[PDB]
């Protein structure tokens, strides 16, 4: 019976230390993307929460009818 | 055969039979006639299976484990190492627990050999019994159903606090 249908204690033991290194780098990752977000949104120095403001192209630099401008 | 040494017992003393008496008793009879009708073929049918299983051999061998360190040089959240030292922890729990278990085997079998001597001829077994009892209480008790390395460890600390603080009392 456990050469035919079981998996051998080495096998389940080495799968569950590779299935605990997994999800333990991915709760990490979800941490430390909490914190990023939450810094992103009090500072908004970073690639995110960067909503639009008004693009400096549209401004006319050519000389006006008045030159008090 | 089981090992004499873990399970200990002692040399047997049996008194010759000297009777008093000419009525023969009918425990010889049926005794002979036990070795007659019964032990002969049983013993006969044994040896032909012992002799079946000298023919064929193969073995099988009692697994070892070696030493990983434990929780107290584990750093904490670090699920690598810890769960190494939970699997040893586990490991050593369940060969207390049989530990125990053999002591307890050990008290009972002394009881029934000494019969109506026993509170004077066990004395050694009920010593042995109340030092084991007393060790795996402290080690492994008021855990819960939910038992881990991390509880022992918290139990073990909160006694060596208790035991520091009260030997500071009485110093």
């Amino acid at each position: 019976i456990a050469r035919t249908f079981f998996d051998a204690p080495e096998k389940n033991y080495e799968r569950t230390m590779a299935i605990l290194q997994i999800e333990s780098e991915k709760a990490e990752l979800r941490l430390k993307e909490l914190e990023v977000r939450r810094l992103m949104r009090a500072k908004g120095d970073g690639p995110w929460f960067q909503y639009p403001t008004i693009d400096k192209a549209l401004i006319d630099h050519s000389p006006k009818a008045t030159p008090d401008n | 055969s089981w090992d004499k040494d873990v399970y200990p017992e002692p040399p047997r003393r049996t008194p010759a039979p000297s009777p008093q008496t000419s009525l023969p008793n009918p425990i010889t009879y049926l005794t002979k006639a036990f070795d007659l009708l019964v032990d002969r073929p049983v013993t006969l049918v044994r040896e032909f299976i012992e002799r079946q299983h000298a023919k064929n051999k193969y073995y099988y061998y009692h697994r070892e484990f070696r030493r990983v360190p434990d929780i107290t040089e584990c750093h904490e959240k670090d699920v690598l190492c810890m769960f190494e030292a939970e699997m040893q922890w586990k490991r050593d729990y369940k060969v207390d627990q049989e530990i125990v278990n053999i002591i307890q085997e050990r008290l009972k079998a002394c009881q029934q050999r000494e019969g109506e001597s026993h509170r004077q001829n066990c004395a050694k077994e009920l010593q042995q019994f109340t030092q084991v009892v007393k060790a795996y209480q402290d080690r492994y008790h008021d855990l819960g159903a939910h038992y881990s390395a991390r509880k022992c460890l918290a139990k073990q600390k909160q006694r060596m606090l208790a035991e520091r603080k009260a030997t500071k009392e009485a110093a």
